């Protein structure tokens, strides 16, 4: 309707109850991390910290999943049963990914309650990457002991990481449990990222799908596709400044070099993803622990099977994780080839043209004679410019199913984003 | 990386005697330590890990103790076989870094 | 019963490489991460690093990155280390050392390699 309606309508109508749902949602959440906070300064024996945090873990599936959370459970102790029964072995990586592959399938067979699995699969995507991570680590010697019983499942159970929290490697966690001082800096860090997850959450509610008719002159099938898009990627960026937020407040997410305790914990980029230099910048800033578990444990593992092979198995990975389905494996797969066509062809132009075109901002040590001026900066933009019309096109699918309302949403379009692709590797194969 | 601080460099007493020798972390490591010793010519042999645990094999006399940045080796009843180098290293996590050591003798 | 059978010394003209080498004997080799230990003369353990015999990926230590590369060979079940460019100061010996499978303690040593650069 009208403008002035709408602004009307804007304050008491949206912004109000929205920032209303996530105080309501994430209060008792963050009561219970600044619990433990406070409880793992007194100096308690280690085993104490570990239990309350399996209990204060307990607590908070309970309350964001009535019920159903015992499943998480179940994933919990059937990790550390394959943990115990392979703790002697170089396997241990490879037995618990198996049995995480076997127990995500085996959820994706809908024959357990689907309802709420759905609304589980976060926690048990970050339950299942501990447990993997922990489990390399072992395997390839970063991780000295294989932990206790109340070690392990006060690791899985960290309440600063549980619910919404991003994956943090065991000793992040075991430094988390050591504690630190409560300096002026992590009261910062906390309360930036709180309100950064606040304003993310109201941007992505009621000032994202309606960014076109009302707060731009401009409105249409793009202009929706992109306010699709914005819309997804800033409710993404409120749940990874919460998670942060919730696991700064715990404790962990700080990392110190020679006496120098600095409290950066970074979830996700909206400014490389919302101007972005390339697609590989932009799968990378989406989720910063998300991306280096992925490319650490999975991409150097299946780097035998080749490049583009391994790349594959990354984003089928991905998609294993965060729930089989179409218009998220289609998503996911046009990503794989959308980086891939442009990273290659990016590297080829700038070992063509000797200028610094390369998928990231290439440093000092350059072997290219072209690093600032027009033309750079010009190539940079177009190709930030086919970034964001390839988000638009990719996150159209997140309005406001199955293989039908890919296919209507993305025909709508008229495979734009996948014709760029492929034109961009005939042009990469032609010059190369 | 952890550095690790053992004392003293050097160490003498008699067979039968009680010997102590410490090893202070600078970070903490949670109780993941491991006691090695290696004799005049031969390669190190594990004698306590998770610094209080025993191998198989070692005798009894040998008592691992401490935790956090602290950690400590006794030696009760010290026989001829007991006389050699001793080195502290953390388990704790890569990269695993030793102590200097300490040379027990006779005098 | 494990025994880590590791070869003889060598003298090395400086700035050459050097290729020690561990056969295992007693267990499955690509059961258990194979750690390369060097001590100089009279003085402490310095753990170079080690390699996974399952994934043939390696873990070095950040003091001897570039110095040192580690390879496997499984149908003889045998872990090398080369040493690139060495200087006086890397006349040592060099231990192979088994990790103890759960901790990452050193069970079961080698009898060491001793390398001595000069002219
Ligand atoms: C909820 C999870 C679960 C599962 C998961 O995603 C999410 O998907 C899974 C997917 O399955 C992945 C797998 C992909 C395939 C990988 C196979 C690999 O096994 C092989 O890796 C080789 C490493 O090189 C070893 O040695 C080879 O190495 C060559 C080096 O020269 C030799 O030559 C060759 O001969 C050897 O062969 C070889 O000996 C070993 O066999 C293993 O190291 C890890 C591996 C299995 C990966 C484990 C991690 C994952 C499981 C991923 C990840 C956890
Ligand atoms: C899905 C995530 C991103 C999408 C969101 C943004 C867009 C649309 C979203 C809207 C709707 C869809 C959202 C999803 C639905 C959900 O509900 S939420 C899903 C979140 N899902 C992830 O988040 C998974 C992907 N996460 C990763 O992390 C990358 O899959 C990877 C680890 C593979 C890249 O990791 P890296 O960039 O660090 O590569 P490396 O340097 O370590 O490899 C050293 C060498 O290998 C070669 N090489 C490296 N990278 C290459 C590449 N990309 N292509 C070709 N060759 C490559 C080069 O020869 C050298 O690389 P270099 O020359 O140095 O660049
Ligand atoms: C991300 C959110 C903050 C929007 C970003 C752009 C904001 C800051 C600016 C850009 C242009 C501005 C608009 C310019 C014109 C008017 C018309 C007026 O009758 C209502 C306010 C309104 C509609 C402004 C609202 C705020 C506005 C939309
Ligand atoms: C890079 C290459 C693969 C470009 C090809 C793009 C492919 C994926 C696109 C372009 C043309 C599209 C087809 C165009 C017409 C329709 C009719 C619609 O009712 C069903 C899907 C269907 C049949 C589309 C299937 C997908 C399609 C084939
Ligand atoms: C859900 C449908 C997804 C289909 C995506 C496929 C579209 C991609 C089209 C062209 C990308 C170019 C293909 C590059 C393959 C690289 C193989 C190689 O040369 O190593
Ligand atoms: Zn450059």
């Amino acid at each position: 309707f009208s403008r002035q309606e709408f602004f009307q309508q804007l304050l008491q109508g949206c912004l109000l109850p929205t920032a209303q749902q996530g105080l309501d949602q994430i209060w008792l959440l963050l009561a219970i991390c600044l619990a433990c906070r406070l409880l793992w300064r007194l100096g308690l024996p280690s085993y104490l910290k570990h239990a309350s945090t399996v209990a204060g873990g307990f607590f908070s599936l309970y309350h964001f999943f009535q019920l159903h959370m015992v499943w998480v459970v179940l994933l919990s102790l059937l990790c550390y049963l394959v943990l115990f029964l392979c703790r002697h072995s170089s396997h241990r990586g490879v037995f618990l990914s198996v049995t995480i592959l076997i127990y995500l399938l085996m959820g994706e067979m809908h024959m357990v309650d689907t309802v709420t699995w759905h609304k589980m699969r976060g926690a048990q995507m970050i339950v299942a990457m501990k447990a993997v991570s922990l489990g390399f680590d072992l395997d390839r010697g970063e991780v000295g002991t294989v932990p206790s019983p109340v070690e392990f499942m006060g690791y899985l159970y960290f309440v600063g990481t549980i619910v919404f929290g991003p994956w943090i490697s065991f000793h992040s966690y075991l430094q988390a449990v050591q504690g630190r001082p409560l300096s002026c800096r992590w009261l910062q860090k906390v309360a930036r990222s709180l309100a950064l997850a606040l304003l993310c959450l109201v941007l992505s509610t009621c000032v994202g799908p309606y960014l076109f008719p009302y707060f731009i002159p401009l409105n249409a099938r793009w202009l929706r596709a992109y306010e699709s898009a914005v819309s997804f990627h800033f409710s993404n960026y409120f749940v990874g400044f919460l998670s942060e937020a919730t696991a700064t407040l715990a404790g962990a997410g700080f990392t110190e070099e020679k006496d120098h305790l600095e409290w950066d914990l970074t979830v996700s980029k909206p400014l490389n993803v919302e101007l972005p230099r390339s697609m590989v910048e932009v799968v990378t800033s989406w989720n910063l622990p998300m991306s280096y578990w992925l490319n650490n444990y999975v991409f150097k593992n299946a780097l035998r099977l080749g490049t583009f092979s391994a790349v594959l198995v990354t984003y089928a990975a991905s998609a294993l994780l965060h729930g089989f389905s179409f218009h998220l494996a289609a998503v996911l797969l046009s990503l794989a080839f959308i980086t891939y066509v442009e990273h290659v062809l990016r590297k080829r132009l700038a070992r063509i043209l000797s200028a610094c075109v390369l998928s990231k901002r290439c440093p000092p040590d350059c072997s290219h004679q072209h690093r600032l001026g027009l033309g750079v900066r010009a190539l940079n933009l177009l190709f930030g410019a086919l970034a964001i019309f390839h988000l638009a096109y990719l996150g159209s699918l997140f309005d406001v199913y199955g293989m039908a309302y890919t296919v209507h949403k993305w025909s709508e379009l008229s495979w734009a984003s996948h014709w760029v692709t492929f034109g961009c590797w005939i042009f990469y194969r032609l010059i190369g | 990386d952890i550095h690790m601080t053992q004392s003293p460099a050097s160490l003498s007493a008699f067979v039968g005697e009680t010997v102590t020798i410490t090893c202070r972390t600078s970070e903490n490591i949670f109780s993941y330590l491991a006691w090695y010793q290696q004799k005049q010519g031969k390669s190190p042999q594990l004698l306590v890990y998770n610094a209080k645990t025993l191998t198989s094999g070692v005798p009894s006399r040998f008592s691992g103790s401490g935790s956090g940045t602290q950690f400590s080796l006794k030696i009760n009843s010290l026989q001829p076989e007991d006389f050699g180098s001793y080195y502290c290293q953390h388990h704790y996590g890569s990269p695993y870094t030793f102590g200097g050591g300490t040379k027990l003798e006779i005098k | 019963e494990i025994q880590l059978q590791q070869s003889g010394a060598e003298l090395v003209k400086p700035g050459a490489s050097v290729k020690m080498s561990c056969k295992v004997s007693g267990y499955s080799f690509t059961g258990y991460n194979m750690n390369w230990v060097k001590q100089s003369h009279g003085k402490s353990l310095e753990w170079i690093g080690n390699i996974n015999p399952y994934y043939v990926s390696t873990n070095y230590n950040q003091k001897f990155t570039g110095k040192a590369t580690f390879t496997v060979d499984r149908s003889s079940s045998t872990a090398y280390m080369q040493l690139d460019s060495l200087t006086s100061e890397d006349s040592a010996v060099y231990y192979c050392a088994r990790s103890y499978g759960s901790s990452h303690t050193f069970a079961y040593w080698g009898q060491g390699t001793l390398v001595t650069v000069s002219s």
